DNA sequence: ATACAGGATGTATATATATCTGACACGTGCCTGGAGACTAGGGAGTAATCCCCTTGGCGGTTAAAACGCGGGGGACAGCGCGTACGTGCGTTTAAGCGGTGCTAGAGCTGTCTACGACCAATTGAGCGGCCTCGGCACCGGGATTCTCCAGTATGA
DNA sequence: TCATACTGGAGAATCCCGGTGCCGAGGCCGCTCAATTGGTCGTAGACAGCTCTAGCACCGCTTAAACGCACGTACGCGCTGTCCCCCGCGTTTTAACCGCCAAGGGGATTACTCCCTAGTCTCCAGGCACGTGTCAGATATATATACATCCTGTAT
C-alpha cells in the first residue's frame, strides 16, 4: 500500500537529489507529499475519462491532468 | 504547393487546417501560416542543433532525450521557455554544492 | 573502509548519469489502484499511463528535493530536516 | 533664641590672629521688603492697565474721555537640555531683554532651572515643569522627588498642590515646606548633650519632621561666626549653599535642639522650595513617641561629637 | 484504422538538411512533436488573446508576430522574428 | 511620668492645666509688632502708604497666605475684615492704589477691583 | 581657618528620557501597516522611475493615472508577498534579521531568474 | 536618469514593517531595488508590446490587467 | 458610449442575502472583475473538453465538468448541485 | 414568465452570458443548458462571496462593505484561499498574523 | 547580598461627538439586444460487430530489500563579543494640494476594397505495412586513477 | 620537545578496448484523400476626417517625512564542548521481473434515425447613462484606556 515506497527507494530518490544525510522523520513527509499529489492527479485524471464516458485511464488524460496543473509532461504523444 | 514558394520544410496546409479546425477566431489570414511555420522550423532547428552539439560532444550518432534534456538545460533562453516542462528520460544536470565537497 | 560521504557523492554522480526509474512498477501500480479506489471502483489502467505517473512523480520528487537541498545549504547546515521541505513547500505557493 | 518659621537674612595667639582677621515689594513672598529678599494721577494710573476703557476709568475715578482729548514631550525635552548642559548654588531670576533662554543666561550659568519668577519666555526649555503624578509622588519617579525641589502649587496641579489650604494634610506630601506643617515638640534635657528635643507623637519612615529655620548670612560670616562657636565647643552653622550659609543660634525652631548620632533617626534634606533654599527634617525611620531626633552632622573631624556610649 | 497526423517526415527532413549523418529515435521524435504542439498552441492562444483584446475577429501575421515576441527571450525572439519576415517576404514575391 | 515645659517659660505643665498650645503657630507675635515699628521707619512713604502696607501685611500673616489663587479671596478678606478701619481712617484712595497694584502683580482679576471698591463704599 | 559646619549636601540628579527598547516600535510599525491598506510607496517618485524605465523601450509615451496605480498597486504586493516570503526563510535560518541570500534563496525557489 | 534612487530607504523600511519584517539589515535596499526594476521591466516589456500591436501611443490599464495576468499576477479591481 | 456591466445582478443578490447592506464602487468593479475572470475560465476549460473529445457542441454536461474539475471538493458538489436544480427549473418551463 | 432567468429562478442574467458565449469564440456551436448552468454556479460563488462579506462586516460594526472586509473573508476561508491564490485585490492588506517566535517571554 | 514580584508612571492610544461633504442610492427616458415563431439539416444518440488491448495465473532467480554492529563526523547547547541596527532629535528637503493652459492623441463616423470564405476536380505529397542491418547494448579482460594510511620536515 | 603539514606509498571501484549479438530505424512499395487551382461573392478592416478630453508642464505655498548624526544595545558569528544517529559493510530474506499462456470486454468502427439549434424576420421593455437628493463616514478635538518600563519591597 503506501509501504511500497521502502526506506531504500526514498533513499535513492534523495541521493538523485543531491542529499547527502537524511534523518529518520522525512520517509513519512515525502509518503503524504506523494499521496497528495497523487491523489490529485488521480481526481483529476478519473473526471476527465468520467467524461469520455469510458472506463479506461489513457496517457491523454494524465498528460491533460499535468498540463492543467502546470507540470507539463513530454514525451506520450500531448 | 506553397512550402516550396517560401523555401520551407513545415507543411503550411496542416498548420491551415488546424487553425480552421482550432476555433481560435473566425477567419484565418494568409500570412499567418507560413509566420508560424517559419517561427516553428527555426526553434526546431535551433533545439536540433543544439542537439547534434551534445551529441557529438558525447560520441554518438543517435540523439537521445538525454541530450535534449542536457541542450534544453544548459541554454539559458530555452530554460526560460521550458520552464515548467519536464522530459521523460531526460535526467537532471550534473550539479554539485560546494558546501558538500570535502576540503 | 571507506569514509562516509565518498560513497554518497559517488551515487550522486552515478544517478545523475543514468535516467532509469528509481521506483519499482508493481507497488507504485498498486498505491495508485488504491489511490484509485477511493474515487470510483472497479477501475482499469493502461500500463503507459502508470508509467507516465511515475515518471512525473520523480520529476516533481526530485525538484523537491533539490530546492530543500538548496534551503539546507542555504540555512548552513547539510543535513536536510522535513522543516526544510515544508519552508520549500511553502514558498513554492503549493501550500495555503 | 527668637522663634522663627521661616529664614531671616542679615547682612593666647588664638585671639592675637582674631584679632589679625579684623585688620520695593517682593513678588516671591508677596510682602514689601521681606527679611528674606535683598483724580488726575487716578486716571494716568488707571490708563496703564485699562488702556481706554472709559466706562471702567471713569468708574474708578464723557469727563475722561474730555481730558483725554485734553492730554493728547515637552517635558521630557527640557530633560534632555538638563542633561546636555557637588556645589550648589542660590537661585535668582534671570531677565533676557533681547533673547531667550541661552548659555549665556545666570540660570544655566550657575546650572539651576528657571522658576515662575524668571521672566524668560513661557516655554523657556530651562523652566522646569512640574509633576503629572496622581498621588503623594514622593517615590524617585516622580520629577519633583527626584529632583529635591517641592511640589509647586501652581503647576503640579494634579497631585494636589494647588489643592484647599486650610486643610495642611493634603494629597501631596511634597510640600510640607510650603505649608510648614511639622509635628508638635518638646524641649527636654537630653540624655545625650545637654539640652534636647523629643517628638510628642510617633511619626514614619520618610515623614516630613521639621524644618530648620535660621538666619542666613553670608560666606565670611559663617566662618566669622564659627571661629568663636568653635571656641565655645558649641555651633549651630550649617551651610546651606555656596552662596550663603544658616546659623539658627540668635533665631531659629525647637528643632535646633537636634543632636547627632552616627546610626541616628532623622535625616537632613537641602530642599530648594519656591526657589528658596532651606534645610528640612525627615524621619529616616519609624519614630515612636518621646523619642529624641538625631541626625548626621557629617563632620569629618570627632573634635568634640566622639562621646557615644548610647545603646 | 485511424488516421492520425504527425510531424515525423518535416523533423526528419530538416535533421537532414541540418545533420546528414545524423540519426534520431521515436521517443525523441514524439518529444519533438509534443514540443511542437505546445508551442503551437501557446502561440495561437496568444494570437486570440490579442484579436479578443482588440476587437477584431481577424489574425493576420501582426498578431502572430507580437505574439512570438511576447512569448520568447529577446534574441530568439528577434531570430524568429527575422526568420518570419523572410518567410513573408519570400511568400508574398510569388502567390 | 516624664515632665514636660513650657519653651517662653520653664514652670512646670500641670496635669490639669495643660491646656494644649502649640506657641510656634503660623505666625509669632512679635513679628506683628516688628512688622509695625519697620514700616513707620520708612522715609519717603506719604502717611497713607504706611498704614494700608501695616493692615495688609498684618491680614496676610494672620491668615497665611501662599498661593496666587488666593489673592482674590484674600482682597475679598480683607475688605470683609479690615473696611471699617479703612474707612475710618480716610484710606480708601490709597486701598484703591494698592488694589490696582495688586492687580498689576497678576494676583487679582480686574472685575475685583471694582467689586472691592464697590463693596467699601457700600457701607459708607 | 575653616569653621566646624555640619552639611549633607545630596547632588541629586535628574530623570533619564523616556526611552523604548529595540523592537517595540518595530512590532508597533507591523500592527499599523497590517491594520491600514494605504499605499506604502508614494506616488511622484514612482511614476518617475516608471517613466524612466519605459523610456527604454520607446520614447514620447504617455500614460494614464489609473495604469500607474494600478502598476504602483501590483509592484506593492508583489514587494510584499516577496518579503513576507524572506521573513519566512529567515525564521527558519533561527535569525531575525533579514539578509540578501535570503531574497536570493526565495527569488531561488520561486522559480524566477 | 536617477529616478531608480526615488525609492527611499523609508518606502522599504515600509514596506517590510507591512511584511512582518522585525529586523533589517544595511544590504537589502540594493537587491529590492534590483528585484523590483525586474519586475518593472518584465510588466513594461508586456504593456509596450500589447500597446504597440493596438496600433496605439497610449498605454491604458486594460494593458497592464492582462500584462499582470499573463505572468501568472492577475490583479482585481481594474475591470476585464 | 454604452458598455456592460453587473452591477445590478450583485446589488439584487446583496439585497436578496443582506437587505440592509451596501456596498461601494470599487468592490463591485472587483466583484465585475472576478466574475469575467471565472467566466473566462469556465469558458476556456469548455473549449478545450469539447477539443479533447472531438466534438462542436458545448452543453450542460461540459460545463457540469468544468466546475468539477475547477473547483475544490465541497464548493464543486454544491455548485454541481445548484446547477442541476437550475436546469431542472429550466427544463420544467 | 419572459426572463428566462425568472424561468429558473436565478438572478444572473441568462441573455448576456448566451450572448457571450456566442462572441467569445470558445466553439462551433452553444449548447442550450450551458448559460443557465453557469449563472448558477456564478450566483452561487457571488453569493457565497457576499456571505462571508456580510458576516466580516458585521464583525466590524459597519453598514458599508470596504474592500478590507472582502479580503479578510477570501483570506479567512480555506477553499476560496486555495481558488484565488495568484490572485491579487487593490487596497486589500495583508492579515494580522504574527509568529510565536518573535513574542518574548 | 542576590533574584522575583509589585506598584506606579509617562507614552501610545479606542472611543465620544458635532460638522460637511461627495460618493451612494434612487427617479427617468429610450434603445437595441433579448424574446416569439417557424424552418433545414447536420451533429449526435444508439444498435451492432470486431479485436486487440487489457487482465489474470504460474515457475524461477536473482538483485534488491531487510536487520544488526559500530562509529566518527554532525547536530546541538552554551559563553564572548563587538559591531551593525534601533531609537530619538535637529535640519531640510522633497512630497503634496490648488488651481493654470492647452494641445496631441483617443474615440466615433462615412466610405471603399482587396483579402478571405465556398465550392468543383484533381492529383501527388503524405501515411500504413515490410525489411535488412549497423549503431548500440552486453560482457570479459587489462590498464587506469583515484583513495586512504603512515612517516618526516617544520613551526613554536 | 610536542603539534601540525605535507609528501610518499600501498591499495581498491572504475574506464577503456575488443568481441559478439540484436532489434528499431531508414529506405521502399503500395496506397489514398486533403491541399492546390481557377473562379466568384461577400464584408472586416484600412483610410481620412472631425470632436473632445485628460496628460503634462507650471507655478506657489505648506508641511510631514527623509536625511544625517549620537548613543546605546543584543545577537550572528565564532568557538568550545558533549552527546548520538545514519552510513558502510556484512549476512539473511524475498518478491519483481521475465517469459509464457488463456481469456474476455470495453474501445474503436460502421450504419441508422432524429431532433435541436443556427438562422431569419419582427417587436418590445431591462438596462444604459444622466441627473439629483442625501446621510455614512472622513475630519478634528478631547477623554478614558492599555501598556512598556523603571524603581522598590520581599524571600532565600
Ligand atoms: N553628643 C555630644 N557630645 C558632645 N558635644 C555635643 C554633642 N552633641 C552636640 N554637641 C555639641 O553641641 C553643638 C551643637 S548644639 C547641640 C544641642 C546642645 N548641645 C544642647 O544641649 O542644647 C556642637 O557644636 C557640638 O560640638
Ligand atoms: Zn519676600
Ligand atoms: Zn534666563
Ligand atoms: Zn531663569
Ligand atoms: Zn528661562
Ligand atoms: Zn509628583
Ligand atoms: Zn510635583
Ligand atoms: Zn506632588
Amino acid at each position: 500500500n503506501i509501504q511500497g515506497i521502502t526506506k531504500p527507494a526514498i533513499r535513492r530518490l534523495a541521493r538523485r537529489g543531491g542529499v547527502k544525510r537524511i534523518s529518520g522523520l522525512i520517509y513519512e513527509e515525502t509518503r503524504g507529499v506523494l499521496k497528495v499529489f497523487l491523489e490529485n492527479v488521480i481526481r483529476d485524471a478519473v473526471t476527465y475519462t468520467e467524461h469520455a464516458k469510458r472506463k479506461t485511464v489513457t496517457a491523454m488524460d494524465v498528460v491533460y491532468a499535468l498540463k492543467r496543473q502546470g507540470r507539463t509532461l513530454y514525451g506520450f504523444g500531448g | 504547393t506553397r512550402s516550396s514558394r517560401a523555401g520551407l520544410q513545415f507543411p503550411v496546409g496542416r498548420v491551415h487546417r488546424l487553425l480552421r479546425k482550432g476555433n481560435y477566431a473566425e477567419r484565418v489570414g494568409a500570412g499567418a501560416p507560413v509566420y508560424l511555420a517559419a517561427v516553428l522550423e527555426y526553434l526546431t532547428a535551433e533545439i536540433l542543433e543544439l542537439a547534434g552539439n551534445a551529441a557529438r560532444d558525447n560520441k554518438k550518432t543517435r540523439i537521445i532525450p538525454r541530450h535534449l534534456q542536457l541542450a534544453v538545460r544548459n541554454d539559458e533562453e530555452l530554460n526560460k521557455l521550458l520552464g515548467r516542462v519536464t522530459i521523460a528520460q531526460g535526467g537532471v544536470l550534473p550539479n554539485i554544492q560546494s558546501v558538500l565537497l570535502p576540503k | 573502509r571507506y569514509r562516509p560521504g565518498t560513497v554518497a557523492l559517488r551515487e550522486i554522480r552515478r544517478y545523475q548519469k543514468s535516467t532509469e526509474l528509481l521506483i519499482r512498477k508493481l507497488p507504485f501500480q498498486r498505491l495508485v489502484r488504491e489511490i484509485a479506489q477511493d474515487f470510483k471502483t472497479d477501475l482499469r489502467f493502461q500500463s503507459s499511463a502508470v508509467m507516465a505517473l511515475q515518471e512525473a512523480s520523480e520529476a516533481y520528487l526530485v525538484a523537491l528535493f533539490e530546492d530543500t537541498n538548496l534551503c539546507a545549504i542555504h540555512a548552513k547546515r547539510v543535513t536536510i530536516m522535513p522543516k526544510d521541505i515544508q519552508l520549500a513547500r511553502r514558498i513554492r505557493g503549493e501550500r495555503a | 533664641w527668637s522663634p522663627l518659621q521661616q529664614n531671616f537674612m542679615v547682612e593666647g595667639t588664638f585671639i592675637e590672629e582674631l584679632i589679625k582677621n579684623y585688620d520695593l515689594f517682593c513678588r516671591r513672598c508677596f510682602k514689601y521688603d521681606c527679611f528674606l529678599h535683598p483724580e488726575a494721577s487716578m486716571f494716568r494710573v488707571l490708563i496703564g492697565t485699562y488702556y481706554d476703557n472709559f466706562c471702567a476709568i471713569a468708574r474708578l475715578i464723557r469727563q475722561v474721555y474730555e481730558f483725554r482729548v485734553k492730554e493728547s514631550x515637552x517635558x521630557x525635552x527640557x530633560x534632555x537640555x538638563x542633561x546636555x548642559x557637588n556645589h550648589v548654588y542660590n537661585y535668582q531670576p534671570c531677565d533676557h531683554p533681547r533673547q531667550p533662554c541661552d548659555s549665556s543666561c545666570p540660570c544655566v550659568i550657575a546650572q539651576n532651572f528657571c522658576e515662575k519668577f524668571c521672566q524668560c519666555s513661557s516655554e523657556c526649555q530651562n523652566r522646569f515643569p512640574g509633576c503629572r503624578c496622581k498621588a503623594q509622588c514622593n517615590t524617585k519617579q516622580c520629577p519633583c522627588y527626584l529632583a529635591v525641589r517641592e511640589c509647586d502649587p501652581d503647576l503640579c496641579l494634579t497631585c494636589g498642590a494647588a489643592d484647599h489650604w486650610d486643610s495642611k494634610n493634603v494629597s501631596c506630601k511634597n510640600c510640607s515646606i510650603q505649608r510648614g506643617s511639622k509635628k508638635h515638640l518638646l524641649l527636654a534635657p537630653s540624655d545625650v548633650a545637654g539640652w534636647g528635643i523629643f517628638i510628642k507623637d510617633p511619626v514614619q519612615k520618610n515623614e516630613f519632621i521639621s524644618e530648620y529655620c535660621g538666619e542666613i548670612i553670608s560666606q565670611d560670616e559663617a566662618d566669622r561666626r564659627g571661629k568663636v562657636y568653635d571656641k565655645y565647643m558649641c555651633s549651630f552653622l550649617f551651610n546651606l549653599n555656596n552662596d550663603f550659609v544658616v546659623d539658627a543660634t540668635r533665631k531659629g525652631n525647637k528643632i535646633r535642639f537636634a543632636n547627632h548620632s552616627v546610626n541616628p533617626n532623622c535625616y537632613a534634606k537641602v530642599m530648594m522650595v519656591n526657589g528658596d533654599h532651606r534645610i528640612g527634617i525627615f524621619a529616616k525611620r519609624a519614630i515612636q513617641t518621646g523619642e529624641e531626633l538625631f541626625f548626621d552632622y557629617r563632620y569629618s573631624q570627632a573634635d568634640a561629637l566622639k562621646y557615644v556610649g548610647i545603646e | 484504422k485511424t488516421r492520425k497526423e504527425s510531424y515525423a517526415i518535416y523533423v526528419y527532413k530538416v535533421l537532414k538538411q541540418v545533420h546528414p549523418d545524423t540519426g534520431i529515435s521515436s521517443k525523441a521524435m514524439s518529444i519533438m512533436n509534443s514540443f511542437v504542439n505546445d508551442v503551437f498552441e501557446r502561440i495561437a492562444g496568444e494570437a486570440s488573446r490579442l484579436a479578443h483584446y482588440n476587437k477584431r475577429s481577424t489574425i493576420t501575421s501582426r498578431e502572430i508576430q507580437t505574439a512570438v515576441r511576447l512569448l520568447l527571450p529577446g534574441e530568439l525572439a528577434k531570430h524568429a522574428v527575422s526568420e518570419g519576415t523572410k518567410a513573408v517576404t519570400k511568400y508574398t514575391s510569388a502567390k | 511620668n516624664r515632665l514636660y515645659f513650657h519653651s517662653d517659660t520653664c514652670l512646670p505643665l500641670r496635669p490639669q492645666e495643660m491646656e494644649v498650645d502649640s506657641e510656634d503657630e503660623k505666625d509669632p507675635e512679635w513679628l506683628r509688632e516688628k512688622t509695625i515699628t519697620q514700616i513707620e521707619e520708612f522715609s519717603d512713604v506719604n502717611e497713607g502708604e504706611k498704614e494700608v502696607m501695616k493692615l495688609w501685611n498684618l491680614h496676610v500673616m494672620k491668615h497665611g497666605f501662599i498661593a496666587d489663587n488666593q489673592m482674590n479671596h484674600a482682597c475679598m478678606l480683607f475688605v470683609e475684615n479690615y473696611g471699617q478701619k479703612i474707612i475710618k481712617k480716610n484710606l480708601c484712595r490709597n486701598f484703591m492704589l494698592h488694589l490696582v497694584s495688586m492687580h498689576d502683580f497678576n494676583l487679582i482679576s480686574i472685575m475685583s477691583i471694582d467689586k472691592a471698591v464697590t463693596k467699601l463704599r457700600e457701607m459708607q
